[PDB]
């Protein structure tokens, strides 16, 4: 008997399901089939409107405090909740009729965990993080925009294998793949002990990988997997590929100035 | 109420049917259609259910961190917003970019389209053509022959491979616990499929799961990541080395280039291989059975902003030549001008917004975009529980664009008619679309009855186009050629490097002290939906405005100040439903848009 897991979403670009179908190990393809029952999501399922609605109710009887609920997205409190509408009524009386029953819930991505960009100021739908109207049961919060497929996949791994909660850090995300800073085991970071930057996009030193905290990087703040596991089978990830960190794995990110702007007291990262 | 708008005769007399929340679209959507007494479509509502405001989120912020915030208007379709961005500010402060910059935007523009397109056509189409609990029924040595037919070259075609693939799909099924396939619409006559033709797509749709992961790691090289690769205004930030000291030292090196080369020559065999050859036995086999609905504006009014030059900054060489076509006209093609303020306007009349006076339509440098969730006096229901939307009043988190006044179809469909219409007019860089279109016509008409045992047609392409079927077919031929031009591009960009040129950006205006303290851009993309644009207003270095207009947004809109109807709503018009309850034929219809409602709205 196969896991139940109900994917619910929000206000929401969509991201977090998209990083998902990418994972490699294990293939998603294999998650649908072999490991979860994904019995309700909007991007995949078969069934709309009336037939769609109807799985909620037949899961949430027969597998009563024995399914996942995972939330893509957010919930919208202004606009009386109506700046995200499903079966005619606000996602956020979703949300909770869902969570009620659910053995566990994953907060996917940035938005579910912090809020993300709809949520960025001045938040004209008052978008507010799923732990945030949620307050009586058992959140995981696995951020990023998207999070990378494999720390996605490697969440609901665990869960399956263990029945449990992977070990959480104060803020509520998984150790096994948020206890690093990227810049603390990022290639780039001979160069930055060395005081060896990039000063200008494409100059000498861009093309010689130099560090580039100077051009805002913001890894040395920001926990992730990304330079360690990477991103789509291990094939770069964003400071590889010449771009500083935006801290899209962190709260609050699009509201610490621009992402081009340096962090300031270098200092203390080293 | 009755009236007649566009050719099309609403009436609103009949019964209403709901389907809230559409499914196998990105974002939310709810759709409200009324039927008669044959039940026939005579009315359709299209409400976009979801808002964020990301131009609101904008205001007062640095142009050149524009790009990541819109980027994540949608992770579908990842990375387009960030390019019309970045194009916007470019084309404000008369930044050009290198011509290395120019070509990897161009190479992640087009392996967008290639996954999006395939993506949506096996995972959130197909299921509306294909019934899997029929698939279960298949003979796996059929099976093997059809494959065969349809695609001589595709190398998975045994009838042990079809039989352990359809083996799978019985354990789940028979596991009781059928996920994505629960509640489904199977057995209903309106899927046509024979069962050797759905176990084939059904594999396809497999197949398909696996691969797309490989293609996007064309994306991870020159952007980072995907889902939302890292964008730069000025140019691209993945600096180019090839001696020997760019060994892995540089973003970009020789290896880096010639992984990309590999994932492209993947892209172009499952184009040719197995994606465009279904299209095709499908659209064949519904085409026979007579199921050509869906055509809506496409059969008079299409619109793209054009793409694609074979020389940067000459749009004359638009390899995917856009403009206006009206009243189904394709002997004039009208050019599309993105800052002519009397041409591309957003109304707000029956939308979730207001304006200063919503009697007009604003061009989007003068674009406002102020919340007003407002129902109508003839709702059916409460403020946060609806039962039947009215479609009288405000109805939709979506805009009604309109080109001149006129309402347009946007998106694969509509590029593929300009094209052809520009061919004919002597468009010598419309010519490879032509020829796919001649193709397709010959295959679904012809070759594929004929090799199916089935009755030769006779349609027109003017004829066969402007359908739920030809929708989809655009799609598949446009993923094909976008596969083909990217390769072109990798061989310019090697040649480039090689000769000398490692430029990857400019950066004479990166400082904003370089700026003028006032500023005006446009920056438009042949996104995977449609015509994507957004327009900049820029004041002392800050965001003054910034408006986003959509694909979806175009083909999704509610009705405008005259009435109008938008896409959707005229696509699902004068469509029979087998069964009123199961909304099997407007799925079909809705899902050929490739409905992306998180874009839409924004
Ligand atoms: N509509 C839409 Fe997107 Ni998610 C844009 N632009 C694209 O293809
Ligand atoms: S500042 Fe950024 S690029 Fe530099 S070592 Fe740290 S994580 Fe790497
Ligand atoms: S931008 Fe996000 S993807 Fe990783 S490198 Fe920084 S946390
Ligand atoms: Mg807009």
């Amino acid at each position: 008997p196969r896991t139940p897991v109900l994917w619910l979403h929000g206000l929401e670009c969509t991201c977090c399901s998209e990083s998902f179908i990418r994972s490699a190990h294990p293939l998603a393809k294999d998650v649908v089939l072999s490991m979860i029952s994904l019995d309700y999501d909007d991007t995949l399922m078969a069934a709309a409107g009336h037939q769609a609605e109807a799985i909620l109710e037949e899961i949430m009887t027969k597998y009563k405090g024995n399914y996942i609920l995972a939330v893509e997205g957010n919930p919208p409190l202004n606009q009386d909740g109506m700046s995200c509408i499903i079966g005619g009524r606000p996602f956020i009386e979703q949300l909770k009729y869902v969570a009620k029953d659910a053995k566990a819930i994953i907060s996917w991505g940035s938005c579910a965990s912090w809020g993300c960009v709809q949520a960025a100021k001045p938040n004209p739908t008052q978008a507010t993080p799923v732990h945030k109207v949620i307050t009586d049961k058992p959140i995981i919060k696995v951020p990023g925009c998207p999070p990378i497929a494999e720390v996605m996949t490697g969440v609901i791994t665990y869960m399956l294998t263990f029945d449990r909660i992977p070990e959480l850090d104060r803020q509520g995300r998984p150790k096994m793949f948020y206890s690093q800073r990227i810049h603390d085991k990022c290639y780039r970071r001979p160069h930055f002990d060395a005081g060896q930057f990039v000063e200008e996009w494409d100059d000498e030193s861009a093309r010689k990988g130099f560090c580039l905290y100077k051009m805002g990087c913001k890894g040395p703040t920001t926990y992730n997997a990304c330079s360690t596991t990477r991103w789509n089978e291990g094939t770069s990830f964003p400071i590889q590929s010449g771009h500083g960190c935006i801290g899209c794995s962190e709260d609050g990110f699009w509201d610490k100035g621009s992402f081009y702007d340096r962090l300031t007291g270098i200092s203390q990262f080293g | 109420s009755a009236y007649a708008t566009q050719g099309f005769n609403l009436d609103d007399r009949g019964r209403r049917i709901v389907v809230d929340p559409v499914t196998r679209i990105e974002g939310h959507m709810r759709c409200e259609v009324n039927v008669d007494a044959n039940n026939v479509i005579r009315n359709a509502v299209s409400t976009g259910t979801m808002w964020r405001g990301l131009e609101v989120i904008l205001k007062g912020r640095d142009p050149r961190d524009a790009w990541a915030f819109v980027e994540r208007i949608c992770g579908v379709c990842t990375g387009c917003h960030a390019l019309a961005s970045v194009r916007a500010v470019e084309n404000a402060l008369d930044i050009r970019i290198p011509k290395n910059a120019h070509l990897i935007r161009e190479i992640m523009a087009k392996t967008l389209q290639v996954h999006d397109h395939a993506v949506h056509f096996y995972h959130l189409h197909a299921l509306d053509w294909v019934d899997v609990m029929s698939a279960l029924k298949a003979d796996p040595k059929r099976t093997s022959e059809l494959q065969q037919l349809v695609s001589p070259a595709h190398p998975l075609s045994s009838a042990g491979y079809f039989r352990d693939i359809q083996n799978r799909l019985k354990r789940f099924v028979e596991s009781g616990q059928l996920g994505p396939f629960m509640n489904g619409y199977w057995g209903s006559k309106a899927y046509v499929l024979p069962p050797e033709a759905n176990l084939m797509a059904v594999t396809h749709y497999l197949e398909a799961l696996d691969l797309q992961k490989e293609w996007v790691k064309i994306h991870t090289i020159f952007g980072g990541k995907n889902p939302h690769p890292n964008y730069l205004v000025g140019g691209v930030p993945c600096a180019i080395n090839l001696d020997g000291i760019g060994a892995a030292s540089a973003p970009v090196n020789m290896e880096r280039l010639s992984f990309v080369k590999a994932r492209i020559d993947e892209i172009i065999e499952f184009n040719k291989n197995v994606y465009v050859p279904d299209v095709l036995a499908i659209g064949t086999l519904y085409k026979q059975a007579g199921w050509l609905y869906g055509g809506g504006l496409a059969a008079t009014n299409v619109l793209d902003y054009g793409e694609y030059p074979n020389v940067a900054y000459n749009k004359s060489t638009d390899q995917l030549p856009g403009g206006a076509i009206l009243n189904g006209n394709w002997d004039e093609v009208f050019p599309v001008d993105p800052r002519d303020s009397q041409q591309v306007q957003e109304f707000v009349s029956h939308s979730w917004y207001k304006y200063a006076d919503e009697s007009v339509g604003l061009h989007p440098w003068d674009g406002v975009t102020e919340p007003n969730y407002v129902l109508g006096a003839n709702t059916k229901g409460t403020r946060t529980r609806i039962e039947q939307i009215d479609e009288s009043a405000k109805y939709s988190w979506i805009k009604s664009p309109r080109w001149r006044g006129h309402a347009m179809e946007v998106g694969p469909l509509s590029r593929y008619i300009l094209a052809y219409a520009h061919a004919r007019s002597g468009n010598k860089y419309a010519e490879r679309p032509k020829e796919q279109l001649e193709y397709s016509a010959q295959m679904i008409n012809s070759a594929i009855p004929k090799a199916l045992g089935l009755p030769e047609t006779q349609y027109t392409l003017k004829q066969l186009l402007p359908s739920t079927i030809g929708r989809t077919l655009a799609r598949a031929l446009e993923s094909q050629y976008c596969g083909e031009m990217m390769h072109s591009d990798w061989h310019d960009l090697v040649a480039n490097i090689r000769a000398g040129d490692t430029a990857t950006a400019n950066v004479d205006k990166w400082d904003p002290a370089t700026w003028p303290l006032q500023a005006k851009g446009v920056g438009t993309v042949a996104a995977p939906r449609g015509a994507l644009g957004h327009w900049i207003r820029i004041k002392d270095g800050r965001i003054e405005n910034y408006q986003c207009v959509v694909p979806t947004t175009w083909n999704g809109s509610p009705r405008d100040y005259k009435g109008q109807i938008g896409a959707f709503e005229a696509s699902l018009m004068n469509t029979p439903m087998v069964n009123p309850e199961q909304p099997v034929e407007i799925l079909r219809t809705l899902h050929s848009f490739d409905p992306c409602l998180a874009c839409s709205t924004h």
